[PDB]
RNA sequence: GUAGGCUCAAGCAAAUCUGCUCGUGAGCGUAAUGGUAUAAGCCUGCCUGACUGUGAGACCGACUGGUCGAACAGAGACGAA
RNA sequence: AAACCGGGCACUACGGUGAGACGUGAAAACACCCGAUCCCAUUCCGACCUCGAUAUGUGGAAUCGUCUUGCGCCAUAUGUACUGAGAUUGUUCGGGAGACAUGGUCCAAGCCCGGUGA
């Protein structure tokens, strides 16, 4: 959580190994678990904390604006994916062997069919706007799914 | 032969069979035991806390790893005390709490002040806070058990 | 820059040396284990640090409990169970002389 | 926590198959010998048996367990088993009626392995 | 007593299709991607009196276009609990028809990233047998409810709920009326107006919807 | 027990429904206990009285 | 019970209220056993009240 | 560098001079170490006495 | 070392003993990993096999070398066995 | 004599392990109900175990039965993941989970001692 920036306070370790993501999928099927309306992938790779950090703030400002008074908050939103990979990088003008990299971010790894987010308490034609807003926000490319 | 279980059989069992609904003479609610623990500050020291253990109950107690002190009495013990403390419960209004299965008593030095055998050798129980009683009956009820300590607390007062 | 890290050490070579159905004789290692990854059964015995090893000329089996999932090594001994010298002196005398 | 099954003791060298299980009740005393690889009962003696029953008085007690490993030892001795296996169950330690049949069966004379 | 009693919703006529399907000679991922690249879906249909040794299954293959048109009209939930008639005839065209029956689909899968029919699993449901149907609800009377009038917002817990039903009187989706709930409140499993023969599988404990208190 | 068991059965139906509630009221507390001695005659008044002549008046503070 | 690890015993006597005699057991801390009667030792203590106390002095 | 340990002599007290080499702390102690111990040139179990080692 | 006995940790009820759930989560000097419940853990009694001379047969392998081990002879410890 | 019942051993997860309800002590068996003098048990205690006692009481605790069931376990799909060989820059041939879904908790069964039958 950590308010809006989501990644771990704490690990078991420092450092991971790179891994493999470009494959992936859910072997069942996939539905809805809390909302009636949500935001899922159709490919599979990795996502940054900013980037799921900025599509959230996207859909609750869409909200914000369309919908004020007492159902201003009447839309909620789960946020079902969560980065807890951290990446290194090292400096430049450095040379190729002295170990691992400092720490630079967070990533998350999303496979295919795989829900983002999840949007409950909107009219239809505001969730799907707003989909579309944070769709605009990440690299990967997604669909607007209905509970049905 | 002795008063407090020859009064429990011959009374007792035949009226707590009649007041409640029981379908064996085997669920009837007896007494088990005894324990007595003493109050909680106490010195682990000196000798007198140890022998106003010791004379009370008639038995040796048991000292764990020092921190905690214990006798457990079973029998015709546990009926010698129990005959003894509802002898000397006829001479105050000493509180009691009825558990679930259970009764809690509080053995403290103004008991033992009341008590005539112990009036000589006061000088071991003074500067001793005191026990906890604890009288463990085969009771699935804490209304028998109110029934059973109703019953067996008698005097010839009132 | 530097790393603090670059130590290992020698390989230890354990596992299984003798599967299901191998002859074995007398003296030959079966199992070399941390711990008893498998408990010894018939005709096996067990060294100071859990090595398995067999006590008769036979075939090795295997042998798991089912409720706690606990696996034993016997081993089927080639000429069948030998009885007691103390049966083969005196019953065995007497069933010849029988 | 869960108490893990009982194995019987393991094979080393020799196959020792005469088994001696004891047993005991509020009112008789029972003790069996049983060969390990046919599962049948070699030899037993019991004081609920009906030769055995009405010969003593009381068939309960540690003299009453004496007997019948006398008895049971003279069995053995007669039925060509010059040696058993104890099997001890669990609750049973060697004292009081354990040890009164065990000493009887080996002052009858037969060795124990 | 085995009718749909009065008060209660029915299956509709407009979606009592029938299903056509083919027999299907063998199984595994060669056969399942030559029939969906010759743009069929496949399907298995048995029956519940022996569970072991198969189940009197029959392996066969639905139309893709058939299939996607009713799970799209009907919804995915509302497919699932619902009968249909399935008829299967030994060519696309053929008159020699091997079996027809009344059957229940007991589940579909849907690819997670292009949601094409990957498989379909039907399930013999004549009359006198017993299944484990899950019914979606449905919410009606959001317009009266008090609570919403004050501006609160709904918490809908759950979407759908299990049941034991007998064959003949599986109902489409339950009616849950939130007229007269106000804030604070919620409705538990055992409000669920049903048949009398349906028994619950969740304990009756259970909430479905909250009402709760809009930040003030 | 058996024979009380019998007797509740013979019952009409509110008769047995009222009769079948339990007793919870406590023993009384006069009632005595069986001991070696039976009591003397001139003794529990006599203590009752001395006690009351102790508790006539008031003690001075 | 263990062997050479309790206290030994006495017999006393209880003369309860209505002189009723009982036979109890209790640790030996007396040469001779003795007999111990019971009064009607309750030490009841009651308190008067405010109003109570006016009328005793105003009246 | 600094060793906290040292070694020791157990000799038999049978004056055959058969000796076992065993290990003691430097922490301090003040009762020498003895055993009933196997002496093979005697062939009997005598006792031993700690000596310091040479 | 041996012989005998015992079974932890956590949760609940009573609010340190006694009972019920659960199951390796306690302990095994020392890092981590594997193992372990009539024990490999804890207690009590007695001891010094924390012996001498050998060792069928295997497991590691450049070699030097290292590990497990039935069994044989002498002297012993504990145990009714 | 051949069946049935009780006890001990043996076989075993479809045969295991918990929960609930209803029953059962056959002229017999098992256990409890009673005691702590010797053996034994308790770092206090007959609580546990042990040793004595019970022409007949009780199945309250355990033990036996009957059903309902929860975890497990067994059997079996359909589909997908993944994967061996092969390059039409994997258009071919094979293997095949996990989680779902469906059913079951079988059949067979040896030795000895005691009782009723005899
Ligand atoms: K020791
Ligand atoms: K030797
Ligand atoms: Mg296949
Ligand atoms: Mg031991
Ligand atoms: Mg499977």
């Amino acid at each position: 959580k950590k308010g809006d920036v989501l990644y771990p306070k704490r690990t078991k370790y420092s450092k991971y190994r790179k891994g493999r993501c470009s494959r992936g999928c859910k072997p069942d099927g996939t539905k809805l678990g809390f909302g009636r309306y949500g935001i899922k992938s159709c490919k599979a790779g990795r996502l940054s904390y900013r980037a799921i950090e900025a599509a959230r703030r996207a859909i609750i400002g869409h909200f914000h604006r369309a919908m004020s008074g007492q159902f201003r908050r009447n839309g909620k939103i789960w946020v079902r994916v969560f980065a807890d990979l951290p990446i290194t990088g090292k400096p430049t003008e450095v040379r190729m062997g002295r170990g691992k990299g400092n720490p630079t971010g967070w990533i998350a790894r999303v496979s295919t069919g795989q829900i983002l987010f999840e949007m409950d308490g909107v009219s239809l034609a505001n969730a799907r706007q707003a989909a579309t807003l944070a769709a605009h926000k990440l690299c990967l490319s997604t669909k607007f799914v209905q509970w049905s | 032969m002795f008063p407090l279980n020859f009064h429990y059989e011959d009374v007792l069992r035949q009226d707590l069979l009649l007041k409640l609904n029981y379908a064996n003479v085997m669920e009837v609610p007896g007494l088990c035991e005894i324990r007595v623990v003493p109050k909680a500050p106490y010195n682990f020291i000196i000798k007198n806390g140890k022998l106003a253990m010791e004379i009370p109950c008639g038995q040796k107690f048991i000292q764990t790893q020092d921190l905690a002190r214990q006798s457990t009495l079973r029998g015709h013990g546990m009926s010698n005390f129990l005959v003894r403390i509802l002898t000397v419960m006829s001479l105050l209004d000493f509180p009691v709490e009825i558990r679930k299965n259970s009764i809690q008593f509080s053995m403290e030095t103004e008991f033992c002040e009341f008590s005539p055998e112990l009036e000589d050798h006061f000088e071991i129980f003074e500067h001793i806070r005191g026990f906890n009683v604890t009288i463990i009956t085969s009771a699935n009820t804490q209304d028998e058990t109110l029934l059973l300590w109703s019953g067996f607390l008698q005097k010839d007062e009132g | 820059g530097s790393t603090k890290n670059g130590r290992d050490s020698k390989p230890k070579n354990l596992g299984v040396k003798k599967f299901g159905g191998e002859n074995v004789i007398p003296g030959n290692i079966i199992v070399r284990q941390r711990g008893t990854r498998f408990h010894p059964g018939d005709y096996v015995g067990i060294g100071k640090d859990h090595t398995l090893f067999a006590l008769k000329e036979g075939r090795v089996r295997f042998e798991k409990n089912k409720i706690t999932g606990r696996k034993w090594i016997h081993v089927d001994p080639k000429g069948g169970h030998v009885l007691h010298p103390i049966y083969t002196r005196a019953a065995a005398t007497k069933s010849t002389q029988m | 926590v869960i108490p893990p099954a009982v194995r019987p003791p393991r094979l080393f060298d020799y196959l020792k198959p005469y088994v001696l299980k004891m047993h005991f009740t509020n009112k008789f005393v029972h003790a069996q010998v049983i060969h390990s690889p046919t599962a049948t009962v070699a030899c037993a003696a019991s004081s609920q048996e009906k030769a055995l029953r009405e010969t003593m008085g009381v068939t309960r007690d540690v003299a009453a367990a004496s007997k019948i490993g006398k008895i049971l030892g003279e069995r053995l001795l007669m039925k060509d088993i010059p040696a058993v296996a104890i099997h001890m169950k669990k609750e049973q330690r060697y004292h009081g009626k354990v040890k009164a049949v065990i000493d009887s069966v080996r002052e009858a004379g037969v060795k124990l392995l | 007593q085995l009718e749909y009693l009065p008060g209660f919703p029915r299956p509709d006529a407009k979606h009592a299709e029938t299903i056509l399907a083919v027999p299907r000679s063998d199984s595994g991922k060669n056969i399942s991607a030559k029939e969906r690249k010759a743009g069929r879906v496949p399907s298995i249909i048995f029956e519940q009196e022996d569970g072991q040794h198969g189940g009197n299954k029959r392996l066969v293959s639905v139309q893709t276009n058939q299939i996607r048109k009713l799970v799209t009209h009907l919804g995915y939930s509302f497919f699932l609990s619902r009968l249909f008639d399935v008829e299967v005839r030994s060519e696309i065209g053929s008159d020699e028809v091997i079996e027809k029956v009344r059957a229940l689909p007991r589940s579909i899968h849907l690819h997670s990233g292009t949601d094409a029919p990957l498989n379909v699993t039907f399930i013999r449901a004549p009359p006198g047998t017993l299944l484990k149907v899950d019914i979606p609800l449905v919410f009606i009377g959001d317009d009266v409810s008090p609570g919403l009038k004050k501006g609160a917002s709904l918490n809908t817990i759950k979407r759908t709920v299990k049941f034991l039903c007998p064959a003949e009187i599986v109902p489409p989706y339950i009616e849950v009326d939130l007229s007269l709930l106000d804030v604070g409140q919620k409705l538990v499993a055992g409000d669920l107006k049903v048949h009398p023969a349906l028994k619950l599988i969740r304990p009756k404990d259970e909430p479905i919807v909250k009402i709760a208190g809009g930040r003030v | 027990l058996n024979m009380k068991k019998a007797a509740i059965e013979a019952l009409p139906e509110k008769l047995k429904m009222a009769a079948l509630e339990p007793d919870l009221t406590p023993f009384p507390a006069n009632r005595g206990m069986a001991t070696l001695t039976p009591p003397i005659e001139g003794y529990l008044e006599k203590v009752m009285d001395a006690a009351k002549k102790s508790s006539s008046k008031e003690k001075l503070r | 019970m263990k062997k050479g690890v309790h206290p030994q015993m006495q017999w006393i006597s209880y003369v309860t209220q209505s002189g009723r005699l009982m036979h109890v057991m209790m640790t030996r801390i007396h040469h001779v056993g003795k007999v111990y009667h019971f009064g009607a030792k309750r030490q009841l203590a009651q308190s008067i009240g405010q109003i109570a106390k006016f009328k005793r002095r105003f009246n | 560098r600094k060793k906290t340990f040292m070694f020791i002599r157990l000799v038999s007290a049978a004056g055959t001079g058969f000796f076992y080499v065993k290990r003691k702390s430097s922490k301090g102690l003040l009762e020498k170490l003895e055993f009933r111990k196997y002496d093979p040139r005697v062939n009997r179990h005598v006792l031993f006495t700690e000596q310091k080692m040479k």
